[PDB]
C-alpha cells in the first residue's frame, strides 16, 4: 500500500518514454529518408 | 524515506518529460516548415 | 527488495531520458543546418 503509488507512476513514465522513443525513431527515419 | 526519494525523483522526471514533449512537437513543427 | 528494484528501474529511466535529450540536441543541429 505504501509502494503502489510510485509503482503506478513508474509504469506511467515508462509508457511515456516508450512513446517518445518511437517518435524520435520515426523522426530520425524521416531524416535518413531525405 | 526511500519511497519518498523515489517519489521526489518521479516529479522531476515527469517535469523533464513534459518539457521533452514540447521539444519533440517543436522539432516536428520546424521540420514541416523548412 | 521491491523498493530497490524500483530504484534500479528509475535509474534506467533517467539514463534513457539523458539519451533522449542528446538526440533532441543532435536533431536541433540538423534543423539549424537546414
Ligand atoms: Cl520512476
Amino acid at each position: 500500500a505504501e509502494i503502489a503509488a510510485i509503482k503506478y507512476k513508474q509504469a506511467a513514465i515508462k509508457n511515456e518514454i516508450a512513446a517518445i522513443k518511437q517518435e524520435i525513431a520515426a523522426i530520425e527515419q524521416m531524416i535518413a529518408a531525405i | 524515506e526511500k519511497i519518498a526519494a523515489i517519489k521526489e525523483e518521479q516529479a522531476a522526471i515527469e517535469e523533464e518529460i513534459q518539457a521533452i514533449k514540447e521539444e519533440i512537437a517543436a522539432i516536428k513543427y520546424l521540420i514541416a516548415q523548412i | 527488495a521491491e523498493i530497490a528494484a524500483i530504484e534500479y528501474e528509475q535509474a534506467a529511466i533517467k539514463e534513457e531520458i539523458a539519451a533522449i535529450k542528446d538526440k533532441i540536441a543532435a536533431i536541433k543541429e540538423y534543423i539549424a543546418a537546414i
